[PDB]
RNA sequence: AGUUGGUGGGGUAAAGGCCUACCAAGGCGACGAUCCGUAACUGGUCUGAGAGGAUGAUCAGUCACACUGGAACUGAGACACGGUCCAGACUCCUACGGGAGGCAGCAGUGGGGAAUAUUGGACAAUGGGCGAAAGCCUGAUCCAGCCAUGCCGCGUGUGUGAAGAAGGUCUUCGGAUUGUAAAGCACUUUAAGUUGGGAGGAAGGGCAGUAAGUUAAUACCUUGCUGUUUUGACGUUACCAACAGAAUAAGCACCGGCUAACUUCGUGCCAGCAGCCGCGGUAAUACGAAGGGUGCAAGCGUUAAUCGGAAUUACUGGGCGUAAAGCGCGCGUAGGUGGUUCAGCAAGUUGGAUGUGAAAUCCCCGGGCUCAACCUGGGAACUGCAUCCAAAACUACUGAGCUAGAGUACGGUAGAGGGUGGUGGAAUUUCCUGUGUAGCGGUGAAAUGCGUAGAUAUAGGAAGGAACACCAGUGGCGAAGGCGACCACCUGGACUGAUACUGACACUGAGGUGCGAAAGCGUGGGGAGCAAACAGGAUUAGAUACCCUGGUAGUCCACGCCGUAAACGAUGUCGACUAGCCGUUGGGAUCGAUCUUAGUGGCGCAGCUAACGCGAUAAGUCGACCGCCUGGGGAGUACGGC
RNA sequence: UUACCACGGAGUGAUUCAUGACUGGGGUGAAGUCGUAACAAGGUAGCCGUAGGGGAACCUGCGGCUGGAUC
RNA sequence: AGAAGGUGCGCCGGCUAGGGUGAAGGAUUUACUCCGUAAGCUCUGGCUGGUCGAAGAUACCAGGCCGCUGCGACUGUUUA
């Protein structure tokens, strides 16, 4: 009954990259904003938009590069069911720093090399390679 | 199994139950030799194998199996016991010690003879 | 039921139902009370990459106990381990009247057991009791004795030495191997043996003098220093040196694969081996020996036990279409989880500071014993708990919102959805009557059976029970089970279109609550056809079956019970995403065509799967909650509850 | 002399061990006796629930499934 | 099932709580009426002492109980 909207959004963007689209449209919140905001810092997206009209919708367009998708793995961690937390010293790495774990801090919602730059830990949403 | 479904109910161990139930957490036993007999393997196995029933100090009553060629038991005979299952007879759970107690060993074998309580030849 | 709270009082070193008299009827419990079984706890230990799992020997902290059950006294402290009193069980002395005893203190004995040691020395050192001080006591302690029980270290010689000696073993009879291995030749003396030297564990005590302080006093006394004397169980110490000689000192398991190491001779499903596969019945690299070899080595094997490998209880880190595994189906309680904006709060969360987290142990850098084990300095760690300070993204809590989830109001559509009555036509059977006469029926072929007491066929009439051809469809409706004649009455839900309204009112759901094919059970009706049981005829070696002729319960109705099915899509419910093509049942739009919903079918791209296969009606990508699985039998059985 | 109370008595229950004449199934065994139920359309397609019957595998009725061959 | 089994019980005081009847008073329907009454009489209790005997349900009165089995379901009837 859409319990958790984070992974709605993961799993429309993991299942229209793997379907070869353009475009991935679904509603709003101020959640998925930054996270959109921060996948467009870290070039794994093209660019996000929100849409005005008290239902806002937001959309995403996608990168290709390749013949293969930019975004190869993308997985929630911390979902409604567990509820993850972590410290600075136990921020997880993945594929040793090549790739980025979104971490949402006192700070705001950034990526884990950020954080430990503020040295703020919180609670991990999700990690992307 | 959920988290939640395992929070009310964690996964529990399994125990593996001893193949020596006589002889409880002991290395060796004794035992009086109530009779000795000797019987028939199973069926791919042709054979006479030689086997003692004993009563133990615990008061369990088992079968053990005389290893080597003759032996000198009878009625009577006190004797050890140390695990080790006969896979041909069936029932048979341990073995009887050569060379302790009144089993005295087998006679003129000279390769691998401590298995059997025989001394040097020298 | 002193049970839970209150008041007055008592009592204690001290708060308190600790106790007492009244007043009230409270307290605990699915976040597991009560009851049953088992067990001292921790620092730690062992395993593991970690997370975990197993476990509390030795050492240290706490607790409890002192033949069994009670009780108090003395005392700063005890309900008292070598104290008192009372009772009990069990031993013993006795002159027969009468008393004593408590090794779970150190040695020791019997017993039980697979199994665990000396009736040793000294208070020299460190502690403890008393004394003022000498000093006395101390089975604490320090040391010795025994035991390969463990960890560590060192020996059992070193170099040269080919006639490749003799012997053993194998062989193709040539030889190969044991093998520089042996012998011979030349070296060295570790450890053990004998003898001579020789520390360190030692601080102090006694005596005399001296110098300070003590007062009031050079006295006594306390303290410094000087001189002399005196102290060791271990102990024939550690250690050092000299002497003769190679002399005094290698065993155990295995050799088919897993697993490093191969051939002969005996034996012939025997004797035997074996962790698992399995070897042995006449050429056995698997049994038993011999030669050779491989692993370890003062040890080597076997047995018992824990963890690992085992991702084989899967948090990290598994599964449920067919291998084990989705409840028969709904509704719903506790619980778990929660669409979207502001604003606040600071419980969760994060960062910092302070206190604590005993020592020992594990880890790092060092220092000593000739090395190591061992001892020891410093650090790191002890991933925890508690209190303050700060932050506000997320979760929780509070206030105000919103309409994308959910629901309400209004017209229509389809339907074997459910219940109570009534009414139809076809057909079977039975009874009556007419005509008519020798067969009917059934089979693979027969027979039983029905017929001249007039059958079957044929025509008319009557009675009664049950099921509802054709429509009929990959068709429809229902939560599932399931629901087909027609009509009336009562009644639930779903689809479909626009507007208006409520403003998260949602999903799932352990327990509980209902519905639930057929067969079956109870009471009362009904009974045409069919048909378990049963009778007879066939078939057959037999035929308690298949086949034939009959035939009772049952099948039908009313009310009640029963709770099960290959109750199946062998696929839990809810929500969101992901190429397409061909049908079909309801309904909408736009112009037979195009689009769009809610079902019901056939293919198929990615993706998934062990494969079959699934594939918008997922078994794909993901979320929320619940149920269930852990080798096959025994067994969905036994016992207990309901 | 009273209060408290250990031992010890009396009555009646609960629970848990061992044992018991005799009985019911299960498992493991070896060249035994009787049949041939399943696997092919296994020679009457097999299974599931329920009822009756029979030396035994099993047969028959009622409802269900395909995890059934030919077509 | 009164299963089984157990505890108390006499007499004299102290304090204490209830019920019935019922003057005086009050009301109006003024009379064979309604409410209500101090004393007296009468019936139920509670907790606290003391005291005698060998014994307080003291006499008469007044169930014995339990465990396995056969038969008949039971209450009833029958050979004056
Ligand atoms: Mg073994
Ligand atoms: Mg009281
Ligand atoms: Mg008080
Ligand atoms: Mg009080
Ligand atoms: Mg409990
Ligand atoms: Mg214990
Ligand atoms: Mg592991
Ligand atoms: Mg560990
Ligand atoms: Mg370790
Ligand atoms: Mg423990
Ligand atoms: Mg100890
Ligand atoms: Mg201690
Ligand atoms: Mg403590
Ligand atoms: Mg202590
Ligand atoms: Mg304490
Ligand atoms: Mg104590
Ligand atoms: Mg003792
Ligand atoms: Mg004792
Ligand atoms: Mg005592
Ligand atoms: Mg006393
Ligand atoms: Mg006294
Ligand atoms: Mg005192
Ligand atoms: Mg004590
Ligand atoms: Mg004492
Ligand atoms: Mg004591
Ligand atoms: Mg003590
Ligand atoms: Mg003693
Ligand atoms: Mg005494
Ligand atoms: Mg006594
Ligand atoms: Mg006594
Ligand atoms: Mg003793
Ligand atoms: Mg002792
Ligand atoms: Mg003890
Ligand atoms: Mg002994
Ligand atoms: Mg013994
Ligand atoms: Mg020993
Ligand atoms: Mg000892
Ligand atoms: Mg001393
Ligand atoms: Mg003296
Ligand atoms: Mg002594
Ligand atoms: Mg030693
Ligand atoms: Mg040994
Ligand atoms: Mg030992
Ligand atoms: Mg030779
Ligand atoms: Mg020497
Ligand atoms: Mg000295
Ligand atoms: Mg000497
Ligand atoms: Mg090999
Ligand atoms: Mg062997
Ligand atoms: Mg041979
Ligand atoms: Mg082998
Ligand atoms: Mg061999
Ligand atoms: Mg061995
Ligand atoms: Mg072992
Ligand atoms: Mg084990
Ligand atoms: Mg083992
Ligand atoms: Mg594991
Ligand atoms: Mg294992
Ligand atoms: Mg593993
Ligand atoms: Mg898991
Ligand atoms: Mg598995
Ligand atoms: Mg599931
Ligand atoms: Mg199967
Ligand atoms: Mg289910
Ligand atoms: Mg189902
Ligand atoms: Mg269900
Ligand atoms: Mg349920
Ligand atoms: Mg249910
Ligand atoms: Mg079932
Ligand atoms: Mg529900
Ligand atoms: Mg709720
Ligand atoms: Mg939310
Ligand atoms: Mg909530
Ligand atoms: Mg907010
Ligand atoms: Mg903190
Ligand atoms: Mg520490
Ligand atoms: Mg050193
Ligand atoms: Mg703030
Ligand atoms: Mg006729
Ligand atoms: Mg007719
Ligand atoms: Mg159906
Ligand atoms: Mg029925
Ligand atoms: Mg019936
Ligand atoms: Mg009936
Ligand atoms: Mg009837
Ligand atoms: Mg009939
Ligand atoms: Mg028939
Ligand atoms: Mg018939
Ligand atoms: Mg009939
Ligand atoms: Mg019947
Ligand atoms: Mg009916
Ligand atoms: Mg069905
Ligand atoms: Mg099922
Ligand atoms: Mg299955
Ligand atoms: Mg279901
Ligand atoms: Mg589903
Ligand atoms: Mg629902
Ligand atoms: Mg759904
Ligand atoms: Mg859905
Ligand atoms: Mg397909
Ligand atoms: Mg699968
Ligand atoms: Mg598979
Ligand atoms: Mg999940
Ligand atoms: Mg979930
Ligand atoms: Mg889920
Ligand atoms: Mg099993
Ligand atoms: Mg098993
Ligand atoms: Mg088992
Ligand atoms: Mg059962
Ligand atoms: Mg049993
Ligand atoms: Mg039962
Ligand atoms: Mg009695
Ligand atoms: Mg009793
Ligand atoms: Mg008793
Ligand atoms: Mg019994
Ligand atoms: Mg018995
Ligand atoms: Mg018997
Ligand atoms: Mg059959
Ligand atoms: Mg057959
Ligand atoms: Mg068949
Ligand atoms: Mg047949
Ligand atoms: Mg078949
Ligand atoms: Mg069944
Ligand atoms: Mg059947
Ligand atoms: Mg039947
Ligand atoms: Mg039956
Ligand atoms: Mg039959
Ligand atoms: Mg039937
Ligand atoms: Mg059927
Ligand atoms: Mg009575
Ligand atoms: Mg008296
Ligand atoms: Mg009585
Ligand atoms: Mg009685
Ligand atoms: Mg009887
Ligand atoms: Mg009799
Ligand atoms: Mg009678
Ligand atoms: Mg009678
Ligand atoms: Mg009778
Ligand atoms: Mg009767
Ligand atoms: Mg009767
Ligand atoms: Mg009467
Ligand atoms: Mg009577
Ligand atoms: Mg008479």
């Amino acid at each position: 009954s859409m319990q958790d909207p984070l992974a709605d959004m993961l799993t429309r963007i993991r299942n229209a990259q793997m379907a070869e689209k353009t475009v991935v449209s679904m509603p709003s919140s101020k959640l998925k904003a930054a996270v959109a905001k921060v996948l467009k810092d870290e070039g794994y997206i093209a660019d996000f938009q929100i849409s005005s009209e008290v239902k806002p919708q937001l959309s995403i367009e996608l990168k290709y590069f390749e013949g293969k998708p930019v975004i190869e793995e993308v997985k929630r961690i911390s979902r409604p069911g567990l509820r993850q937390y972590k410290s600075v010293e136990q921020l997880p790495k993945v594929r040793g720093g090549l790739g980025v774990s979104i971490v949402s801090t006192n700070k705001g919602v950034m990526t884990d090399r950020a954080a430990r730059a503020a040295g703020v830990g919180g609670e991990v949403l999700c990690t992307v390679f | 199994a959920t988290i939640n479904q395992l929070v009310r109910k964690p996964r529990k161990r399994m125990v593996d139950k001893s193949d020596v139930p006589a002889l409880q957490n002991c290395p060796q036993r004794r035992g009086v030799c109530t009779r000795v007999y000797t019987t028939t393997p199973k069926k791919p196995n042709s054979a006479l194998r030689k086997v003692c029933r004993v009563r133990l100090t615990n008061g369990f009553e088992v079968s053990s199996y005389i290893g080597g060629e003759g032996h000198n038991l009878q009625e009577h005979s006190v004797v050890l016991i140390r695990g080790g299952r006969v896979k041909d007879l069936p029932g048979v759970r341990y073995h009887t010690v050569r060379g302790s107690l009144d089993t005295s060993g087998v006679k003129d074998r000279k390769q691998g003879r401590s298995k059997y309580g025989a001394k040097r030849p020298k």
